[PDB]
């Protein structure tokens, strides 16, 4: 196991829209995932195969999760949109975003110099051979994550890719940095497939659970994942 | 599989208008400027660059002979069979092309002035309304990327071909009174193995 | 439609030419030399504003003769969408069919921008008053602009004309009484076809 490290920062803004008219603060997982395999595809990479398949259950994303100027990643404050790294705290919020008016086009962004977190968990070292050619086009010339891809919001480009090893976590009890896949969470999550190859544009929605809570489970190896604490 | 890339560096030969989107930036600008600049958070000069290359090739190709959906319409709802609608968007599937926002090399502080426009009585002859907008400076270099998958064959020179359509119309805003007229320098790259 | 009308407009200088930087910060940086310094580019070329100069002249001459053009210059005074004018440079909601250029210089400004003095002498005692220093653009100088009608009509080339006949007759840009802004202009127009660089 092992992991790429990196200080993802933002050349243009993103849009990426919730329910109930809400602009995601930072930019999630899945949006990396629905890029990165857009990139496979298009450099005809087997493991894009792989990345129309939403339970391969290796090379799995985490979220981009803001960076600070303490140096540390914003931990995500429990039970609220916001969040807060754990040194000072700097809090994210929403007056990063700005009301756009564009054309007839109304939307939102999250503007553009503050630094995000790339972290790719890759468990087989076979898809690392191709993990490296992913992180090395990104190097040249960028991802694009959000909508307006083709208009040119979304422009992110690394600043340090380094493949650092890692290790699972250790204590049962774990904070929720993201929304989680739990049936019966009461915290409703949508994200989609848009499989292009054949259409049919998915929105799936779901009932998972949300961040910032602390949940205890033995079964854990750690889209969700699991905060040492 | 190889994707198509074009690096287009732009040289602004007459003063650039591009109005900005963002309404709290514009209210915190609309103080100084009536007009602000489309700017970003990093202090540099944004462009739209996938509308006017699409509009370019479609009155282009209108009057070419090769019909088109006009796209800026009343409906502007496009169809998924023209070569406007395979290059630069159709309704359902996406472009094939991937228009970055053509972002400034410089700053704010180093190609953003603010300007005095006017409006003159025709009997008077004299400033009846006077306005405050922002352009960018003339000989300032924007760079962007262009990035057509699935390449067919004329698609580098249908872009050129847009991008000449530019060059004499204009990029931006403003564009009738003679802002925006640029110059186009054009390089372009297939990437195969990475 | 399938045409447009491109009529490349070379103006030359009869008189000294003034027209005022726009922009604070240069205007602001040569205030500590010259009171009153030149439109110019950062490529140090002179602008000159030309769209509104021949709006003015078609709305005034086409006023006199009493065809029903609104007036776009009065204090919120705003385009009606119906006249010759309104569909030659644009209405709100209308977009115009002349993209006039900036009248940009042949040369630079070391060649063609000369700083004056310019006084204010007393009427009784015939002695200066006031004095004050601005850059003028000298006689000869050479300008070049691309008026660009798209969807061309009959009358519009003739009507462009016409307006430069206006303007030189009266001037462009500033200190118009003075004496300042007398040029000439020479026109050489040609239709030509929208698809020219698709090939
Ligand atoms: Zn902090
Ligand atoms: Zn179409
Ligand atoms: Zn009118």
């Amino acid at each position: 196991m092992k992991e790429i490290k990196g200080i993802l920062e933002s050349i243009t803004g993103f849009s990426i829209p919730l329910d109930n008219g809400e602009y995601a603060l930072y930019p999630a997982g899945r949006h990396l995932r629905g890029a990165i395999g857009y990139i496979a595809f298009n450099l005809d990479l087997p493991i894009s195969s792989k990345f129309l398949d939403f339970d391969f259950d290796d090379i799995i994303f985490r979220d981009l999760l803001p960076i600070s100027k303490c140096g540390k990643i914003f931990y995500p404050e429990k039970n609220s949109n916001s969040l807060k790294c754990p040194s000072c705290n700097e809090i994210y919020g929403s007056s990063v975003l700005r009301n756009i008016m564009a054309r007839g086009l109304s939307y939102k962004e999250v503007i553009e110099g503050k630094k995000y977190r790339l972290s790719i968990i890759v468990k087989d070292e076979k898809y690392l051979n191709e993990m490296e050619a992913i992180i090395r086009y990104i190097l040249s010339y960028g991802i694009y994550l959000g909508n307006k891809v083709s208009k040119g919001y979304g422009k992110f480009k690394i600043k340090e890719y380094s493949i650092v090893d890692i290790l699972p976590v250790k204590d049962s009890e774990v904070l929720l940095l993201s929304d989680a896949i739990i049936d019966n969470g009461e915290k409703d999550i949508v994200f989609s497939k848009k499989e292009i190859s054949s259409s049919k544009f998915e929105i799936i929605r779901k009932r998972g659970k949300a961040k910032g809570d602390i949940i205890r489970d033995n079964n854990h190896n750690g889209f969700g994942e699991i905060i040492s604490l | 599989k190889t994707m198509k890339k074009i690096y287009v560096t732009m040289k602004t030969l007459s003063p650039l208008y591009t109005g900005e989107v963002r309404r709290e930036d514009k209210e915190a600008a609309q103080k100084r400027v009536n007009f602000p600049v489309r700017k970003t958070a990093t202090n540099k000069v944004l462009i739209p660059f996938k509308g006017a290359l699409r509009s370019a090739l479609e009155i282009m190709l209108k009057a070419k002979g090769e019909n088109v959906c006009d796209t800026g319409e009343s409906r502007a709802r496009p169809c998924g069979r023209c070569v406007t609608c395979s290059l630069f968007g159709s309704m359902g599937r996406a472009g094939r092309a991937s228009v970055d926002f053509l972002i400034s090399n410089d700053t704010k502080e180093q190609i953003v002035r603010e300007s005095t426009h006017l409006r003159i009585e025709r009997q008077t002859k004299s400033a009846s309304d006077t306005f405050k907008g922002e352009e960018v400076i003339e000989g300032a270099t924007f760079t962007a990327t262009i990035t057509i998958s699935n390449p067919q064959e004329k698609d580098l020179s249908l872009i050129q071909s847009a991008l000449k359509f530019i060059e004499e119309n204009g990029i931006g805003g403003w564009l009738n009174k003679g802002y925006g007229r640029v110059s186009f320098e054009v390089k372009s790259e297939d990437v195969a193995t990475d």
